[PDB]
């Protein structure tokens, strides 16, 4: 009967535990970039990309809360327990996933945007260590998507 | 009073599940500290000389030998499985064999967890003296065995206690 | 102490290290366990707060006023800070906890710091502006070790304010402010005014006690050489080298002393 | 018919959180524009944006709750118990969105209040950064609509 | 029935925490006004708006507490659940909002406090700030509004 | 029925925080009283006004919390759940709002005795401050009386 | 019914917290007159009366706890439920305003011992103070009482 | 039945909190000599009085203790439901004031061998101040006799 | 049945409180007594006594589980449960007053045997300060036992 | 029944508590690695195997989640609320025992990182200690799918 | 069941005692390690406690084991007040084990730094040693009497 409701409270938390996570990040980012304009103007256009990152980290965890709304339709099934039970676990596993994701990408980039001040050439480094960071992420997305997908429980 | 009553019904396989499974996890993650703590010692010496280096795999040997008890344990604990039929699974043998499959995974991953703990940190004071002195290396490989042993007896703990289950 | 096990074991094993390796000349030593310091760079807090000291020395040098610059330079640069005259102590105040003290102390900035008498109350408050770093470690045993190096540094003070600063005329009352928990409490070494009715009092403090023994050197000198033998002492606690604590100020010390050895020994 | 009490928490929820976070970040935002103060006194244009970023999240979120408390119309479709849940379910996901756009936007104007009086060259980059934070409210709101969207179907 | 647990409840509640923020906020303003006066009586002067922004929030979380009260009509109103609850709601809000522009305001206070000293033109401008901050809670308190006037479906 | 629990309760909690709160601006006031004295003694005469602020704030909410329990009696009314949410919820409200008014008028007028001590006018300032922050308590003994008046509309 | 029972809980809880914020008090009370005395034994003399002040609370809790253990009693009436919540809340309000007090007092006391030492306007200050204090506490046992005396049920 | 359990446990916390205020007096007062004997070996056996009122206090909670412990049998003595949890709270009440007790007791203790190295007639002072603070153990015992008392008394 | 639970349960608890105290005496005071010795091995013998009057203490008290294991009989008539948890209530009792009893002791050692290293008398004076209050841990925990024991007839 | 809510339950939170365990020692790993580049940029280039544990970290955490979401077929199965139970608990502590053992590495090769800025043999030797860890968590990973594989039955 | 499970706690409590005590053998190990920096010798006296320490857990894995072939449940039925009685005592026996095992460490630390120094009052400390040893041997042998107390 409630079950759905349920599942729908776990798709909310997905993409408020994204949010937290990517805004975690943009914050850790942000200050890192502040110090490097200070340190060099030239720095501050070349730091942007760690805020993209958390910008596509929460855009993400938006697009899967919006696939989980899709998910709930009145008209597909009756009241069912598993509909619920399935959306709320891919939404806690996907928003937990990522906040994790985000706050340890947000501690990469506030270290990198200081590391790339004093040296510009391991910026590449810290490029592949934050797609790294992302990616990871992305992964967890997946298999929130895959979760998703899993709806047909019943018959 | 009916919540006191309520209380005391419970599900057995999901009991015997985490008996089999959270012990090789605590088991997991001591070990896991125990190889972070010898690692971070190797760290600090690592200026020296790889005699350290050497106490340290001698530490991760053990930390290893209790991650194949753990194995060695679910694999127990898979085939230790009582009959427990999905129908028959609410008789009070069965919670008995539950109770009793707990008791054996919490004896076993708890000792084992912190056998893993004292093996870490007597692995990282020895592999300091080691750097400090070149000549106390017996001694180090003495606490390194005494910590070895220990993760041994909680295999054998586990081991005597794998004949527990009493379920249907 | 499973806290060291579990996060800090590599530094400390580090520091540990660099302490048991060490057992002009002197300024070479100092130069080169600034720069390990710098490499390196809990026990973390305790040697900030050792080069705070060593940094109040450097300020109270460049907060007076002849070449600074190039004392300064000759100075270790952990003794002189990188980052560190009314002015040159006001700066000195930023990033050093011990300077603003000293500036307090020193109302007439160089005038009030004069390497006479007033520079040594200038760095007396200066070193009990470094103490209470140290005590912002939150206490603990090297907490207790340095509260005693402090009280032996204020009964030193103390003992050569009433041997020798009654001529400068530094007040009695001022010269125990200014002769610095232990070391703000040294009333028994103030209540003799008599320079040697004051050596004994000042002997009576538990770190002079059991340490200068004779002293033929030590008490009867001034400014701050009473605990002599005290400071080897604690430098002897050091040799204690208790693991899983913080100790890194106890190897900056160690080092310190085996570099004043060395000047000592000089030629031969 | 219960479901109502809690659809009416979801929506003041969703209020109160944002406010919250809101009232976070901008009081971190004047605090660092303080400080920036006296030193560069000609950055009173530069310190004002935080602000506007604060308050407009603080729109979004009245506009959330707005249209939360507009989704209770129980005269007509019986709230039945998918309603009430569905409410709360998007003022959570409104509130917790201006919460952590809050606090990141109230961090990220510190940095940029503190960065104002020293090379003020880098105000576009701290205002492409404050624009990228608030882009995740924009997102939490857009969620919240799509949530509430789906809200009137579930009368049947 | 149980509405009079829930109503009382948010009425009480509303008030107390705005109570609360608005008093933190105005220990933290007369802090500042303390430390300003000692430096200047003219900065002691202007000090008083933070003090007005948490008599103003005082005010409001008061006005909101008192209408949610006079939407107590049990003689009239039949015992609902909702009525209760959009009350407990309205209180709810009132009170959080209440307590963040508290936090807020005494912030704003202490900064503005130090600018004053700073510069004239500082406090000016962070009147400006302090006064968004009032805004924001008056929209929270608007919104407290609508959610008493949802009230009126149940009778 | 249960009513009369509820009903005791709040009075005893109003009571509880407008002691605690009294208590707290009674050790803050006391402690800037000891520092003006030291500093000097004449001029600690006129800093026990807010200490004289913070105990009136006291006694009041202690008097609304007395006249609340008065209100009680239950030979007057049969059992009737309303009247004691009533005055559990004013209790409540009128303990927050003594104990948050109390803490931080102690605050206050320490710092205002600190400023006092050093310059004149700064006393005029903090008795402004502590007349704003008497806002807090004003607006609980509202919200108290207005619970008191929804105790009797029950019915 | 068994609502006594709670009702003498309330009284227990009134005289133990009442005693636990005078003694705490007087503890820091004590504490400031062993360091007046240490600074000046006039100062000593006069430092000892905060104790006593304090001590005066916990003496006003347990009379009234044994007051609140006196109205129980199964002669005077049958057991009942709301006597008994009002006994008990009574009792709660009593002690928490006595505990609430005697903590305010300790650290008035200490101020007070402090501003002593300084000066003896200071002191005659201190001791306004700790007469607000009394006050604040009589005040709270009034009100105490009185919400006792509404046994009516 | 309900009676003599309670009661039972009442004179278990009656034991136990006697127990730790006489723990805190003692292991205070000990700290403090240690210190004191050093200066003045003397003086030691004059400091040691506080450690007596410690254990005196601790053995009046105990004895209190063996007293409610006393009567367990119900054929022995009248004991309604509430009078036996009276008799718990007299027990719970009197252990709570003597753990109080001991607790200052043991902070004036130190500060008496602080003043015991200071002027003894400091000590001669804080002498009566530890008689005094003693005290409220005495009566919160008798407090816990006579509830203990009323309790007996049942129906 | 409950009775016999009750006064096992406390009987077990008499034991794990009053050796969790005097272990934590111990400890405390040996590490004084390890302190002096290492300092002169003339005092080591004298600052060892209290170490070994801590353990035999302890000793004690897990010895007093032995004896309460009879204390309760459920071989022997069930009685009303009130008077197992009077069982109860008395070893909790015992429990708690050794662990309080005992710490106190090893608190006061600790400094009493650190400071022997300088007087060797300190040592004799620090056994007499630990002596007292390890006998009233002692005497407690067996009380405990004793009267768990003898509260079992029940009328 | 509520197996199926118990499985999916177990295996979110087993891919939630491995993407953290993961998470947390990249982020280790990954300060380590700037920190230490700032002395020699050349040493950073070779500074990867902080990279390659955390992309083995999330594959072994991503493989064993897809492995449980693979197990949950109810047209093969009805399943019951024993094996669902079983498989959630399974899969829960092969992702917990998977978290610890990356955050452990992690923090083993913060320092290992600078301990290569030091020399070369530092930094085979905190490679040996990396391979060593990832050997742990690849056993904990073989774990949990002969945990999945027992779900079956 | 209820009393399988009291009885199982009952052993396991004793079991954590042991695998608390591991603790102290652990920071026995540790200032063992700075002991013998100063003198092998001192290593092997130092070392020595460190294995009898965890002698004592292997012999508290012993026990576990006779609790194990003693934890068929058919002989014997347990009621409520013979579980709860049961895990109270075990639980009273693991308390005083891990107490016993933490003063042991404390113990050992102080026997290291006595090592690394002369050897002076190393026969109090072997003494001390053995004071924590007999009370965690004391725990030990209170806690059969439990296990054997059963029955009707």
């Amino acid at each position: 009967e409630t079950a759905p409701f349920f599942g729908f409270l776990g798709a909310a938390a997905a993409l408020v535990f994204s949010c937290m996570g990517a805004a975690y990040g943009t914050a850790k980012s942000g200050v890192g970039v502040a110090s490097m304009g200070v340190m060099r103007p030239e720095l501050v256009m070349k730091s942007i990309v760690p805020v993209v990152m958390a910008g596509v980290l929460g855009i993400y965890g938006l697009i899967i809360a919006v696939i989980i709304s899709t998910g709930i339709n009145p008209k597909a099934k009756s009241y069912y327990l598993f509909d619920g039970y399935a959306h709320l676990s891919s939404g806690l596993a996907c928003g937990l996933a990522g906040l994790s994701a985000g706050m340890a990408i947000g501690i990469v980039g506030d270290a990198g945007v200081r590391a790339n001040a004093q040296q510009p050439k391991l910026f590449v480094g810290m490029i592949l260590i934050l797609i790294f960071a992302e990616a990871l992420a992305l992964y967890g997305l997946i298999v929130g998507i895959i979760l998703s997908s899993r709806a047909g429980q019943s018959r | 009073s009916s919540w006191s009553r309520a209380l005391v019904k419970i599900s057995p396989y999901t009991f015997s599940a985490i008996g089999i499974a959270v012990a090789i996890g605590v088991s997991v993650l001591g070990a896991a500290w125990g190889i972070y703590i010898t690692g971070s010692s190797l760290i600090g010496a690592a200026i020296k000389a790889p005699r350290i280096t050497s106490k340290n795999l001698i530490s991760v040997i053990f930390c290893e030998a209790v991650a194949i008890y753990g194995v060695i344990v679910a694999i127990i604990l898979q085939t230790k499985l009582e009959s427990v039929p999905a129908s028959q699974i609410y008789a009070p043998e069965s919670l008995r064999a539950g109770y009793a499959i707990f008791a054996s995974g919490i004896i076993v991953g708890f000792a084992n967890l912190v056998c893993g703990l004292c093996v870490g940190i007597i692995g990282s004071s020895c592999a300091l003296s080691d750097a400090q002195n070149s000549s106390l290396f017996v001694k180090i490989l003495v606490i390194e065995i005494f910590g070895s042993a220990l993760g041994l007896f909680g295999v054998i703990v586990g081991i005597i206690m794998s004949a527990q289950a009493s379920w249907p | 102490a499973m806290t060291f096990n579990i996060h800090g074991g590599y530094l400390e094993a580090i520091v540990r290290g660099y302490r048991a390796g060490l057992l002009t000349i002197v300024e070479k030593c100092t130069l080169k366990l600034v720069d390990e310091y710098k490499h390196m760079l809990p026990l973390s807090t305790f040697l900030e707060y050792i080069t705070y000291g060593h940094m109040i020395d450097n300020v109270v040098l460049i907060v007076t006023g002849r070449d600074v610059q190039e004392l300064l330079e000759k100075c270790h640069p952990l003794g002189m800070f990188d980052s560190i005259m009314r002015e040159l102590y006001r700066l000195v105040l930023v990033d050093t906890p011990l300077a603003p003290y000293f500036s307090e102390c020193i109302t007439s900035e160089d005038l009030d710091d004069m390497n006479i008498e007033i520079m040594r109350n200038t760095l007396y408050k200066a070193y009990l502006e470094d103490f209470y770093k140290f005590c912002q470690k939150l206490g603990g045993a090297t907490a207790e070790i340095m509260s005693d190096l402090l009280a032996f540094e204020a009964d030193r003070r103390a003992v050569n304010i009433t041997i020798n600063s009654i001529g400068t005329e530094l007040t009695r009352d001022d010269r125990r402010k200014l002769y610095s928990l232990y070391p703000y409490g040294h009333e028994e070494l103030a209540v003799c005014e008599d320079i040697d009715q004051v050596r004994g009092v000042m002997e009576k403090y538990p770190p002079y006690q059991s340490i200068f023994s004779k002293l033929s050197y030590g008490e009867s000198q001034m400014l701050d050489k009473a605990f002599y033998e005290e400071e080897v002492k604690r430098l002897c606690l050091a040799f204690e080298q208790q693991f899983h604590y913080g100790v890194f100020f106890a190897y900056m010390r160690l080092r310190e002393q085996e570099i004043r050895n060395l000047m000592w020994i000089s030629e031969c």
